[PDB]
């Protein structure tokens, strides 16, 4: 599911699923 | 940043994991 254009909430959802308990940082700049 | 690599271009697992904690 990660090899596509991921924008907005879809990108944050992908980070949430991939990173799991590691957490993540979202910096759109 | 992540938007340029994953939204305006096609994302990858490597790129997403760059931003995990």
């Amino acid at each position: 599911f990660v090899n596509q254009h991921l924008c907005g909430s879809h990108l944050v959802e992908a980070l949430y699923l991939v990173c799991g308990e590691r957490g993540f940082f979202y910096t759109p700049k | 940043g992540i938007v340029e690599q994953c939204c305006t271009s096609i994302c990858s697992l490597y790129q997403l994991e760059n931003y995990c904690g």
